[PDB]
């Protein structure tokens, strides 16, 4: 759960990276519902049809995340 | 680099596998069942 | 009363149809530095006259396509979009606050903001015959 | 018309609002997120349903979700 | 009533189909 | 003769085909558009013209063609088509609200199409005209054949 | 082999479900 | 259903035979080889019965398939260990040293399979397996 | 605009979408505005009486037409050479040539040969005159009158059954098992014993004399006292001719087994016995007599009942040709092919319908909380697994079956048929009415296996992923049928659950097509005596194309030529109609909405700008069909085409052969 680096398995059911280890890269912001900003190795589906790259980092929920 | 790239790597590998199977079939006759 | 000069355009077939009269036109009014030439969204090239130019288009998306893609590219960000009813009710829509919706401004409520995140939305099985939707 | 609902996880990137071709979406001020903004959808009588907004949203389980129903002249995108 | 075919068929297909299409037209346009 | 746009924002180009004098003369004086006709009259002329025209394909091309009975086919077929169009006018008018809008070709279309009263009048015209047309064309076909 | 009396009665019977179908249809609308 | 030798149809087929290989004797050699297998009386065409027929070539097939699968798996492990970012020039560009090592460690999968099965090394926990 | 009354969302649509979506949603009573579960069940209840009235008026039509226009009498006299007749043709469009050609089966005027084994079925159940049929018809019209009267009375608040009578599903289940199934089963044995079997044994039973007649001399005394023996009297001799005194026995309940040789059909006595047994078992089980979800969801109920009727109609088809229960139907090849193909295609429709309503259940009715750890919850728990396995068996069965067929094609083409991978169906031999299962049969069975696997793969990936997926986590939100989620995430076209029913209908048609293709080719081979043709040529795919499709098409497509018409004209034409309809399905499946919407915009322009024409205008703004309507019309064309083409071909293949 450390801001510089971590290994959190996401428990957000509506997530591309549910049950995937991710390295946090931002400090949990005071008053932010979802401040984890975990970076996952795999890309998301995000993008227009035939967009190769997608999203690597999402602001994951603290409750959903788990060290 | 070109060698590393899938298309050339695969081209060589399959031009080998295909030729290998062609050569096998060329030498050994029609093998329907293991003798 | 939404007065400008119509951009010099030879006419097309891409313009307003019966619905313009019967129901609701739109109008985009912008201030041009120069008499430059722009792609008409109806299809064609028109030449915007010097100063205030008024264009009667057939849907909001046509207006917002001229604006967002061509005018804003020409750095002309003075454009105002008016829903025009047959009676002549001209109603400013796009910059309703006078500021482009991308820039956050006060006195604009959060509309259809949902507390619960996408994940937590209720299953329809539960709400069957209540008449409430998942997002609602 | 199409209901556009913005969910909790809006990181206020202003991507949707710049996408929307009928400017249904206004970036309004919101204390919920670090961004200091959220997405609002006042003008959903002008929602064509293109979902360029959803397409542009970068959040996993995108906050902006468009729900198509009760097609009107303005939804159906009819010049005529 | 050998002829009943030559009456029932146009009645149902042409006249009934016509009347049905007319009625459905009124129904979906009113 | 050049293409120009009256009210350039409207999707209607004046062309030698829609805005020419010869054309405007013809179109605006066809019984749909011609000024100072009772709707019934508009319909009676449209009907007569179409019935009379319609007789020909049916009499000429249909299954019993060549025979004497072809003339009767022609007339009944054309009249059937006119009756179907009569139905179409009635049901159309029943559910229609829309008025003919002024166009490039026809600046003053009129109200005979555009009011339920108008369409009923036109349809009564159209029916009598059309079936009359068709009968006249069969009568003339028999006449000319005999002569 | 089927007589006209019979063809007519069959039609007249079939008319009954016709009326009742109109009735049920109306109901279900 | 009856040995090809026994079946009279098969002998007819043998008499007039098409030579596959350049050598004239390929046709006769093929039929001579096929004599062993059982063939249907009317057809006189060799049939395959679900050990020599299917089991043995099944085993050979499975060995080769396991080899190529294992080699690919091993190379995937090599990919995720060689560099911090596996895909870039790890899949699109094929590391020949890593690949040849993977192939050499391939074809030993039958012996390797016992060890892999032990402690469920091959299987990853359901909890870990990403599924929405 | 008022229509559709039930949906204001649609009723305020200013476009033609209003009319289409109306007709599309006009029976989704659940989704009607202000529909409470109570009214929903009551409405549904009344509709069902409508449906049944239709089925009865349908049957009524069958009997009325065969009576009035048929040759049922002439046929009962010569049931092996007389072609049975479905109804008269009155068509003002026929030329003299075509009236002559359709003037067949010794009919005065132009007729349609029947191919539903209705003549056979009616002869078997005892009907022997046009009077029996005419009375059946008038009766069935009156039954339908009653069923309609019933639905009317029921929806009337006087007899409007409240939510209670429907919430009592368990009672309905037991009632169905006994009071309906059991009761009707033994009632049917009643008919069999009293009318079928007598009339079979040459003895006329009318409604007037059956009170007079006793089925069994000592049978009435035997009942309840050594009933089994007396009932098993003198069994009908092989000599016995159906509907004649010659060789007539007296037994009414038997276990003779096999087939009556004259008619090549199951012994009526064996059938009567069967039904009596079935009745006893059903009534006993009735007396003797996922719960949550099944009662909760009407979708779960239909789904289950459709999967049920699916397997039932499949087995009906499988049994009704192997174990003919109707007189002379085994000899009437066109009818037997027709009925098999019919019931198999209806099987596939009912099956896929099961999985459709499955997915509807999973998006409208399934509450994960409600059932904590039910079968369904476990099914979803490891979707990825159920799908990966079905996927694997599909890729496996597929790769190998196609590979083997392609191998066989290649080697046979190269002129070395020896090298074919001919695998004998050993287990089929072990199990074996049963026809020789060769290596052809093996390959086709595996084809059908694979195709049925891919079908269930699809129509479960559908009903499982209906709730959602990584590409669209919240599908339940958008519902069963919706176009897509847009081009958002690499693109989401055909991501709905409805899309899975759509994608699986194709596989259902492929699967049943392989089934009925195999059926009909095998049978045409045997019915021509060239079972060799099937056995030799069924192992490579050119053999199917050359011998089945190419070879059996010739008669059909010569139905009309420049030289002239024959009776097969109408089938040749339907054959083409089905090709056209099918291909038209490709128009809608391949060209998608946007192309059309642009085009229709230009036509709206042209209409508004054309003098004289502009006088009329649409009430409903013309728009291209919806994304989903495109898929649906596509599929209905493709399907209708598929069925009509094959029906034409089945009839045209078998009819000249006989
Ligand atoms: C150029 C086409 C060709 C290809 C691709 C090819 N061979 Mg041959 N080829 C061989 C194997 C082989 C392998 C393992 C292989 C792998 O793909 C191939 N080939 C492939 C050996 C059996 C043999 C050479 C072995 C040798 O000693 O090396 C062989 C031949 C031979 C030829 C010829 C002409 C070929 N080939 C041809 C080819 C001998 O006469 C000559 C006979
Ligand atoms: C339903 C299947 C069918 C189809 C698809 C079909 N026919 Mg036939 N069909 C015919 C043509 C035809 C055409 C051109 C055509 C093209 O699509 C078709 N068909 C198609 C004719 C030969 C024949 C005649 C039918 C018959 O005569 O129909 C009436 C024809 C009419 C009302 C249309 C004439 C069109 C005008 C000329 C247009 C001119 C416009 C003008 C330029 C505008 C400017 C005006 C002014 C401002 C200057 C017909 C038959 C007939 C039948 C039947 C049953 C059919 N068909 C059947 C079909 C006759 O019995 C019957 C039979 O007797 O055959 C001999
Ligand atoms: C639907 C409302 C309606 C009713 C109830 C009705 N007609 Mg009409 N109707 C006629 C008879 C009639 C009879 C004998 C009759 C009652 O016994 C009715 N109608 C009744 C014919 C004299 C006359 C022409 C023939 C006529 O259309 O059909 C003959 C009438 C039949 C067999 C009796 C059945 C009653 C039907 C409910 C009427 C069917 C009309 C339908 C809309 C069109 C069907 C297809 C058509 C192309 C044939 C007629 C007209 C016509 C119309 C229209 C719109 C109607 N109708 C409409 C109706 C023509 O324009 C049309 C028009 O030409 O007249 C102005
Ligand atoms: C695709 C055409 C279609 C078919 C084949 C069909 N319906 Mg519907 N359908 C019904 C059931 C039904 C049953 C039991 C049934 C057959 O099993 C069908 N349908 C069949 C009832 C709910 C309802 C009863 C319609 C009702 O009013 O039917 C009138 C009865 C008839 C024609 C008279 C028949 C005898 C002619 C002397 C119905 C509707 C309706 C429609 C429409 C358009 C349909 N349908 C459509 C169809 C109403 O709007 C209308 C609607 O308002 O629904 C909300
Ligand atoms: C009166 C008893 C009767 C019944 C029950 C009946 N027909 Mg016929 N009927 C036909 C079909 C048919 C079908 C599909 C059908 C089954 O429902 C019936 N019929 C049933 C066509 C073969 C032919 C077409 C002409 C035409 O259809 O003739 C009129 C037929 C009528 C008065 C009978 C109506 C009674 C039906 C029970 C209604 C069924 C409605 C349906 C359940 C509701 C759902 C609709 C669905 C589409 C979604 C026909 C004939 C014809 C007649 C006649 C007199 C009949 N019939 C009579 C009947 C022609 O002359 C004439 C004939 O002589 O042809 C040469
Ligand atoms: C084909 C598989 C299938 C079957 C067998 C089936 N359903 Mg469903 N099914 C319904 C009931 C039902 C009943 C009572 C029932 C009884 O057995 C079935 N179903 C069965 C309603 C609950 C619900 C409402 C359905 C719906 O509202 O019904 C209205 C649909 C209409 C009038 C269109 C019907 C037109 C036919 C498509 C095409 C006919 C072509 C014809 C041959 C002409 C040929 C010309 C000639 C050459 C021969 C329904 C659903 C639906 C679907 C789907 C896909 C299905 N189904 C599928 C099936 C909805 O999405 C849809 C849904 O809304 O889900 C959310
Ligand atoms: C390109 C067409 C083709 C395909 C797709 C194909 N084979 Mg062959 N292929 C084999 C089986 C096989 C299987 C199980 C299989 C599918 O999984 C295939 N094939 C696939 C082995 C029996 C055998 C190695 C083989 C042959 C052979 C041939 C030939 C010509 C083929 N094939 C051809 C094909 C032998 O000479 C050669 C031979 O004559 O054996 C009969
Ligand atoms: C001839 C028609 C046709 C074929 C061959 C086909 C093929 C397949 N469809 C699949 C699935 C589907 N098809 C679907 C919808 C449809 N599919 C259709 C038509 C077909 N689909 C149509 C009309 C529809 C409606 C849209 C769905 C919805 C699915 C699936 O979910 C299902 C699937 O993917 O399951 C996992 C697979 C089912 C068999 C399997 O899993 O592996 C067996 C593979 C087979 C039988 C064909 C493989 C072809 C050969 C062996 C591959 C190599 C060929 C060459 C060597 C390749 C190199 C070529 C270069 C040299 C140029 C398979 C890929
Ligand atoms: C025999 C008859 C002809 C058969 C083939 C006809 C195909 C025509 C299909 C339309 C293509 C027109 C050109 C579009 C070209 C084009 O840009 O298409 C576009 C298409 C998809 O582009 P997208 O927009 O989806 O990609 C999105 C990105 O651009 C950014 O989002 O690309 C592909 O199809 C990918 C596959 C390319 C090719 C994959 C195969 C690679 C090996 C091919 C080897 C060929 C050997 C040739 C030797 C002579
Ligand atoms: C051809 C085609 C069209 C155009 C076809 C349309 C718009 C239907 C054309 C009209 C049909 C022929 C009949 C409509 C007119 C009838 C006269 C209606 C009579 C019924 C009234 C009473 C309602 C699509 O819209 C479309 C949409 C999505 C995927 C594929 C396709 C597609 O292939
Ligand atoms: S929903 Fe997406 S685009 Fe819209 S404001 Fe939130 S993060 Fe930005
Ligand atoms: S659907 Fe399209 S037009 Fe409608 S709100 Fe989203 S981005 Fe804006
Ligand atoms: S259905 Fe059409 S609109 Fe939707 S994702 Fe597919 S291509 Fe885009």
């Amino acid at each position: 759960m450390v801001q510089r680096g971590s290994k959190v398995r996401i428990l957000r059911p509506e997530s591309y990276w549910f049950r995937e280890i991710g390295t946090v890269a931002s400090v949990d912001q005071s008053g932010i519902k979802y401040p984890v900003i975990v970076r996952f190795d795999t890309c998301n589906y995000n993008g227009i049809s035939g967009t190769a790259a997608g999203i690597n980092t999402n602001n994951f929920g603290v409750h959903e995340l788990e060290e | 680099k070109f060698f590393s790239t899938a298309p050339v790597i695969a081209l060589v590998f399959f031009t080998l596998t295909a030729g290998f199977l062609v050569e096998l079939n060329r030498f050994f006759p029609d093998i329907l069942f293991f003798p | 009363t939404l007065t400008g000069q119509t951009p010099l355009f030879g006419g097309s077939t891409g313009g307003l149809l019966s619905s313009a009269e019967t129901e609701e036109k739109y109008a985009i009014t912008w201030t041009s530095p120069k008499q430059q030439v722009f792609e008409m969204p109806t299809g064609g090239a028109a030449v915007m006259n010097e100063g205030e130019n008024l264009l009667y288009l057939a849907r909001k998306e046509q207006c917002l396509a001229l604006g967002l893609r061509q005018l804003r590219t020409k750095k002309i960000m003075d454009y105002k979009i008016y829903r025009v009813l047959p009676d002549g009710s001209n109603t400013l829509l796009h910059p309703k606050d006078g500021v482009f919706p991308e820039k956050s401004n006060e006195g604009r409520a959060a509309v259809n903001s949902v507390a619960r995140s996408i994940g937590e939305n209720p299953n329809p099985g539960a709400i069957k015959y209540t008449g409430k939707k998942a997002y609602d | 018309s199409h209901t556009v609902k913005i969910y909790d996880t809006c990181i206020g990137c202003t991507q949707c609002v710049r996408a929307c071709p009928t400017d249904v979406l206004e970036m309004v001020p919101w204390d919920g997120c670090k961004a200091g903004q959220i997405a609002s959808s006042p003008r959903t009588e002008d929602c064509v349903g293109c979902k360029r907004c959803e397409t542009a949203c970068p959040t996993d389980f995108l906050s902006i979700r468009v729900y198509l129903g009760a097609e009107t002249t303005r939804s159906m995108g009819l010049a005529y | 009533s050998d002829i009943l075919p030559a009456i029932m068929t146009p009645l149902v297909v042409l006249i009934g189909g016509g009347a049905a299409m007319t009625a459905f037209f009124y129904y979906v346009e009113r | 003769l050049v293409k120009h746009g009256g009210d350039p924002l409207v999707g209607d180009l004046a062309t030698p085909v829609n805005s020419s004098g010869i054309v405007k003369a013809w179109i605006n004086n066809l019984p749909a558009y011609r000024k100072g006709m009772s709707a019934n009259a508009r319909g009676l002329e449209i009907g007569m013209a179409h019935g009379y025209y319609l007789y020909g394909p049916f009499a000429t091309s249909g299954p019993i063609r060549g025979t004497t009975m072809s003339l009767v086919s022609g007339v009944l077929s054309a009249s059937a088509v006119v009756i179907v169009l009569s139905v179409a006018i009635q049901i159309y008018s029943s559910v229609s609200s829309a008025k003919p809008l002024p166009s490039v070709t026809t600046a003053d279309p009129g109200s005979d199409f555009g009011t339920k009263e108008g369409w009923s009048a036109v349809g009564s015209g159209f029916l009598i005209g059309g079936c009359g047309g068709a009968v006249i064309a069969g009568v003339l076909s028999y006449a000319i054949a005999a002569f | 082999e089927l007589s006209d009396l019979q063809i007519v009665i069959a039609l007249v019977v079939a008319l009954l479900p016709a009326l009742l179908a109109l009735n049920l249809g109306s109901a279900l609308s | 259903l009856v040995p090809c030798s026994e079946s009279p149809k098969f002998q007819e087929r043998a008499a007039k035979a098409r030579n596959t290989t350049a050598d004239p004797n390929s046709g006769q050699k093929r039929f001579e080889m096929y004599s062993s297998a059982l063939c249907g009386p009317e057809d006189g065409l060799p049939r395959i019965i679900a050990a020599g027929d299917f089991l043995i070539p099944g085993l050979f097939f499975i060995y080769i398939a396991g080899g190529i699968g294992n080699s690919s798996r091993n190379y995937q492990i090599a990919n995720r260990k060689k560099n911090a970012k596996n895909p870039a020039m790890g899949e699109i560009i094929i590391d020949v040293p890593l690949a040849v090592s993977s192939t050499i460690a391939g074809m030993a999968w039958p012996l390797t399979a016992f060890r892999e099965l032990t402690s469920g090394e091959l299987t990853v926990p359901d909890s870990d397996v990403t599924v929405s | 605009t008022k229509f559709p009354s039930f949906s204001q969302d649609l009723a305020q649509d200013p476009t033609t979408r209003r009319i289409w979506y109306g007709i599309a949603t006009v029976h989704d009573f659940e989704t009607h505005d202000g529909m409470t579960e109570e009214n929903l069940y009551q409405k549904i209840f009344a509709t069902h009486f409508g449906h049944l009235s239709i089925i009865f008026l349908w049957s009524a039509g069958h009997l009325f037409h065969v009576a009035w226009q048929g040759n049922f009498e002439q046929w009962i006299q010569d049931p092996l050479t007389i072609r049975p007749i479905a109804h008269a043709i009155w068509d003002p469009h026929l030329g003299d040539a075509a009236t002559q050609a359709f003037t067949q089966a010794g009919a005065s005027g132009p007729v349609d040969l029947c191919y539903s084994g209705l003549y056979q079925w009616w002869y078997t159940i005892g009907m022997r005159t046009n009077g029996d049929l005419y009375i059946g018809s008038v009766f069935l019209m009156i039954v339908a009158a009653v069923m309609l009267f019933a639905g009317w009375l029921h929806l009337q608040p006087k007899f409007r059954p409240s939510l209670a009578w429907f919430r009592d599903a368990e009672s309905q289940m037991n009632h169905h098992l006994a009071v309906l199934f059991g009761a009707s089963s033994l009632g049917w044995t009643g008919h069999l014993i009293h009318v079928a079997i007598p009339e079979a044994r040459g003895q006329h039973v009318g409604w007037d004399n059956f009170l007079s007649t006793m089925p069994h001399p000592a049978g009435l005394a035997p009942f309840f006292t050594g009933r089994w023996g007396v009932y098993a009297q003198n069994p009908d001799t092989a000599g016995h001719i159906f509907g004649t005194s010659e060789g007539a026995g007296t037994a009414i309940i038997t276990f003779i087994g096999g087939f009556h040789p004259q008619t090549e059909a199951l012994w009526l006595t064996d059938i009567a016995h069967h039904h009596l047994a079935i009745a006893v078992m059903y009534i006993i089980a009735g007396h003797m007599y996922l719960y949550d979800t099944y009662n909760e969801s009407l979708h779960f109920q239909l789904g289950f009942h459709l999967a049920a009727l699916g397997v039932i109609t499949s087995v009906v088809a499988q049994h009704m040709y192997s174990l003919p229960s109707y007189a002379f139907i085994s000899q009437d090849h066109v009818t037997q092919a027709a009925l098999y193909t019919h019931h198999q295609y209806i099987a596939g429709i009912l099956a896929i319908g099961a999985f459709a309503h499955g997915g509807i259940f999973f998006v409208r009715d399934y509450d994960p909380e409600r059932n904590k750890n039910n079968v369904l919850a476990r099914a979803l728990e490891h979707k990825e697994a159920i799908i990966s396995h079905l996927s694997w068996v599909s890729m496996f069965s597929g790769f190998h079956t196609l590979g083997v067929y392609v191998h066989n094609d290649t080697v046979v083409a190269f002129g070395t048929p020896e090298k074919q991978i001919l695998v004998e169906p050993i287990f089929a031999q072990w199990i074996q009415p049963f026809m020789s299962q060769g290596p052809g049969d093996f390959l086709v069975h595996h084809g059908i296996a694979f195709s049925l696997h891919v079908t269930v793969l699809i129509c479960v990936k559908g009903c499982l992923d209906a709730r959602g997926s990584k590409l669209m986590p919240d599908k339940k939100d958008f519902g069963y049928s919706f176009p897509c989620d847009g081009p958002g995430r690499g693109g989401t076209c055909d991501i709905s659950a409805w899309d899975s029913f759509y994608l699986a209908f194709f596989w259902m048609l492929n699967t049943i097509g392989w089934i009925v293709f195999y059926f009909n080719w095998k049978h045409l081979a045997i019915w021509s005596g060239n079972e060799a043709q099937f056995n030799t040529n069924s192992t490579y795919l050119m053999g199917w194309l050359r011998d089945y499709l190419w070879g059996y098409s010739a008669q059909l497509i010569n139905g009309y030529t420049p030289f002239g018409v024959n009776s097969l004209s109408v089938w040749a034409w339907i054959f083409l109609l089905g090709h056209l309809c099918w291909a038209t399905g490709f128009l809608f499946l391949i060209s998608w909405r946007g192309y059309w919407q642009e085009l229709i915009e230009t036509l709206v322009w042209a209409h508004q700008r054309t003098p004289l024409a502009n006088l009329v205008t649409w009430k409903d703004k013309p728009v291209a069909l919806s994304i989903v309507q495109g898929r649906l019309v596509g599929l209905v064309h493709f399907a209708v085409g598929y069925y009509v083409t094959y029906a034409a071909f089945v009839i045209g293949a078998t009819a000249p052969l006989g």
